[PDB]
RNA sequence: GCUUGACUGCGAGCGUGACGGCGCGAGCAGGUGCGAAAGCAGGUCAUAGUGAUCCGGUGGUUCUGAAUGGAAGGGCCAUC
RNA sequence: UGAGCCUUGAUGGAAGUGUGGACGCCAGUCUGCAUGGCUUUAAUGUUUGAUGUUCUAACGUUGACCCGUAAUCCGGGUUGCGGACAGUGUCUGGUGGGUAGUUUGACUGGGGCGGUCU
RNA sequence: GUUUAUUAAAAACACAGCACUGUGCAAACACGAAAGUGGACGUAUACGGUGUGACGCCUGCCCGGUGCCGGAAGGUUAAUU
RNA sequence: UUUUGUAUAAUGGGUCAGCGACUUAUAUUCUGUAGCAAGGUUAACCGAAUAGGGGAGCCGAAGGGAAACCGAGUCUUAACUGGGCGUUAAGUUGCAGGGUAUAGACCCGAAACCCGGUGAUCUAGCCAUGGGCAGGUUGAAGGUUGGGUAACACUAACUGGAGGACCGAACCGACUAAUGUUGAAAAAUUAGCGGAUGACUUGUGGCUGGGGGUGAAAGGCCAAUCAAACCGGGAGAUAGCU
RNA sequence: AGGGUGACAGCCCCGUACACAAAAAUGCACAUGCUGUGAGCUCGAUGAGUAGGGCGGGACACGUGGUAUCCUGUCUGAAUA
RNA sequence: UAAGGUGAUAUGAACCGUUAUAACCGGCGAUUUCCGAAUGGGGAAACCCAGUGUGUUUCGACACACUAUCAUUAACUGAAUCCAUAGGUUAAUGAGGCGAACCGGGGGAACUGAAACAUCUAAGUACCCCGAGGAAAAGAAAUCAACCGAGAUUCCCCCAG
């Protein structure tokens, strides 16, 4: 699907639009790149398609707070 | 990313004390391992006292060797048998041995530690100041003098 | 020789254009210069020597300015 | 190794007798290692960028095992190798008929050529 | 040998041979948004691309222009700050 | 019909019958007409529904200036002159018609463009698995022996049987001529012709999909279609032309 | 109203206004039973990788324009009544 | 409900009913082959092959029934690795596929018009794709207003071409 996993950040739709303004469809992919995370209380080196930025909230909020929902989500994992 | 290092940690690592850093070091292993620990409050907050519990817990319940000043102080006449020796010198050794623990009677026993005799006290009756040395800051007051049978 | 009329605001009424425009103009008002004065001067003896609009630039202005005071910006005039 | 900031030097506890550097009005010398009675540059910390080193712990492995499993896929583990490289995302200079959409004037004794266009 | 089925069978294409050039293997390159696959269960006596076209005798001079290769010290130079 | 011009040998019509083209909606402006008149009229909606209610609002009774602003004046200007535009204009709301705007805008008609699907039962390669090739000829490499040599070369018989080899049916192909050309046939028939153990030919099924495939390369082939297949849609494309 | 009956019918026929009709089955209003919900009041708390921002785009009538406001792929990142 | 009936081309035959369920009409059930999501496996749809059980049986087995996948949950198992996970089995529920328009969302043309054509227009249209209900969506101000105030959203007419 190549999605953030963490916080969905699919892949948007939008213009080149270069000089002239010349129109030409695109779209504008994430990041992701499926980090290696330790979330120790699980003792399990859990493993999963993140984004950066979107991956700075794992930090934020928690392996374990992120975790909360994304399984509770009904996300793999 | 602060964190608190929990061990060595190199030029930073100060056991129990936080610290900035840089992500990539953390959650790749100052954490994952064992060094370290985000700063998301109760990290620190729940335990503010944390080290209180030294600095203040354990810190001012400490005052045994120190109440020697005032209790191994208030004794009646201390005076330890050193066996007189020809109006002069002596015939027994007592040092710092005896003037920290001749109350044995008393039950108020205690070490050969608490001393106030930084050389051989040789052998004469002087007023023997042997006071608790038990206690560093606040000695104590007690003494003794050279006798015998 | 002396000067800056190659001036500013307007203009009876005409010529010429499909139109946008282009041209001629006595006289009026303010100030100028040449002449004793009458007067002459709103560029060259005349007919070529040139680019609409848009979009912006520059100086001016108490015209406007989205709650009010300002300001950006917009208009008006000059001009690129 | 430049970039700066902090601190410490040179302009703006007693001589005299050996031995360094610092450019030079040199009719200069100033400053350091044995003996004798607040502007310019230099070190140390320091934070920042630049080269280039080594490390592992992200990241890769289409090396070798193990288990799922009587599976040359996939996943987890062990180890070896490589290693902040590679690679990918956003942005960015070059290149880019590989692809795509289009333009490529009128007059004209037919069209073109030539010439013309106010 | 092949070719315009249905106006062209040829002097056209292909060929064996030749030369240049790329590619050290997760090859170059090609299909594919990716995963994956062909190349190849091959590995430079190999594979791709280009031009020439058995064989014999040969294959001269020009690197100014265009392109490709190598250098990049210096001039110019993007996002970034 | 189209033309400067047609009996024109310039177009269209064999004939008949039925069908076949300036409409419709909203807006805007005129003209006729009706109502009311410095006033005219409501919209939605309510509704004892074509009534009645509703005047939100629209137009008109004032214009000038770029505007602030001013006002039968107002701008222009220092101008308190002149000049421009205004002031001694009846408007408004239905109804019918003329024209315009937006829409397919009288009707029919392209060659194309874009999107989503259907096609490799024809054909082009290729994959897997089966089949076919009467007869006749040529005689290579290798070899056994005789000779030959220091030994090898070398040589001569016989043996052996190669080859995108030779002649020629089936089979595959298609160089020539005739005939056919409303055919027997939307590419053939007849007489010749080329290849015929090979880069051969063939059955069965499979994979390549459209700006894509495939191609011993002709733009050839991709279902009698190909300088971009076919079907459906955008779509009544657009058509200053007929 | 309308339809049929051997030509056009209120009174031939079926209907027609009108008046009534449901064992059962359900739409939906209510009404309540059970399960779930938890009112009500006191004292609280009051939405961070968020708002803003730089870069590329998209949405707003608004084609970056002097251009607010909204969403953002990408890099950042706050106050806290 | 009622004197007529066995649908039609369809007569005929053979019949059923003339008071009270003959036929016919509506309610609710019983049955409901095979294909088809198609679901036991497979496959050129409407056919081919299997497992484990049974009502039975003369007990050959005749048929019939259950056995797809995924999700959640529960129980029982259970690797590399002590544990622990992963994996496995079973049961229970639920989904699956049809669909006319309307609706939310993801992706998104060109012809065309500009009398050419890039910006621009056609148009967020055609089209494809996921989802939902009888409505969907939206919705109780970090909204407007303008110093007076209004008071969520939605649809109508004005504002205004
Ligand atoms: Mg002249
Ligand atoms: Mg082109
Ligand atoms: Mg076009
Ligand atoms: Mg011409
Ligand atoms: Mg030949
Ligand atoms: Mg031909
Ligand atoms: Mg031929
Ligand atoms: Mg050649
Ligand atoms: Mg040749
Ligand atoms: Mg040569
Ligand atoms: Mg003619
Ligand atoms: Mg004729
Ligand atoms: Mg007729
Ligand atoms: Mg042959
Ligand atoms: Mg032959
Ligand atoms: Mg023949
Ligand atoms: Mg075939
Ligand atoms: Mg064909
Ligand atoms: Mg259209
Ligand atoms: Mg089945
Ligand atoms: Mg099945
Ligand atoms: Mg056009």
């Amino acid at each position: 699907s190549r999605v953030c996993q963490v916080t969905g950040k699919r892949p948007v739709t939008g213009n080149n639009r270069s000089h002239a303004l010349n129109a030409t469809k695109r779209r504008f992919l994430p990041n992701l790149h499926s980090h290696r995370f330790w979330v120790e209380s699980e003792k399990r080196f859990v493993t999963l398609r993140v984004s950066a930025k979107g991956m700075r909230v794992i930090d934020k909020k928690g392996i374990d707070t992120v975790l909360a929902e994304l399984r509770a989500r009904g996300e793999k994992y | 990313m602060q964190v608190i290092l929990l061990d060595k940690v190199a030029n930073l690592g100060s056991l129990g004390d936080q610290v900035n850093v840089k992500a990539g070091y953390a959650r790749n292993f100052l954490v994952p391992q064992g060094k370290a620990v985000p700063a998301t409050k109760k990290n620190i907050e729940f335990f503010e006292a944390r080290r209180a519990e030294l600095e203040a817990k354990l810190a001012e319940v400490l005052a045994a060797a120190n109440a020697r000043a005032e209790k191994i102080n208030a004794l009646e006449t201390v005076t330890i048998a050193s066996k007189a020796g020809d109006e002069g010198k002596l015939f027994g050794s007592i040092g710092t041995r005896d003037i920290a623990d001749a109350v044995t009677a008393a039950g108020v026993e205690v070490a050969k530690s608490e001393v106030r005799l930084p050389n051989g006290v040789l052998r004469t009756t002087g007023e023997h100041e042997v006071s608790f040395q038990v206690h560093s800051e606040v000695f104590a007051k007690v003494i003794v003098n050279v006798v015998a049978e």
